[PDB]
C-alpha cells in the first residue's frame, strides 16, 4: 500500500 | 472515512503546512508543522506497525526529524 498523493518532501 | 485514511490526510495538511512556511522561512511555523506531521505519523506507526503503509510513514517520520534539525539551528 502507497500513499496517493505522496507526502510532501522537505525542502 | 477510516481511522487510517483520517489521519493520514490530517498529516498530509500538517506536512503541507510545514513544506510552505519552510520556503517562506519561517522556521517556528515549519518546525511546528513538522512536529505535528510526525506525531500524527507516529500514530498511524501504532495503530499499523505491521502493515505496508508503515515502512512510508517511517521514512517521511525520519525526513522530517532532519528537516527539524537543520530548521533549529537557524533561530
Amino acid at each position: 500500500r502507497e500513499l496517493l498523493p505522496e507526502l510532501p518532501h522537505p525542502p | 472515512m477510516s481511522a487510517q485514511v483520517m489521519l493520514e490526510e490530517m498529516a498530509r495538511k500538517y506536512a503541507i503546512n510545514a513544506v510552505k512556511a519552510d520556503k517562506e522561512g519561517n522556521a517556528e511555523e515549519a518546525i511546528t508543522n513538522y512536529k505535528k506531521a510526525i506525531e500524527v505519523l507516529a500514530q498511524l506507526v501504532s495503530l499499523y506497525r505491521d502493515g505496508s503503509t508503515a515502512a512510508i510513514y517511517e521514512q517521511m517520520i525520519n525526513e522530517y526529524k532532519r528537516r527539524i534539525e537543520v530548521l533549529k539551528e537557524l533561530i
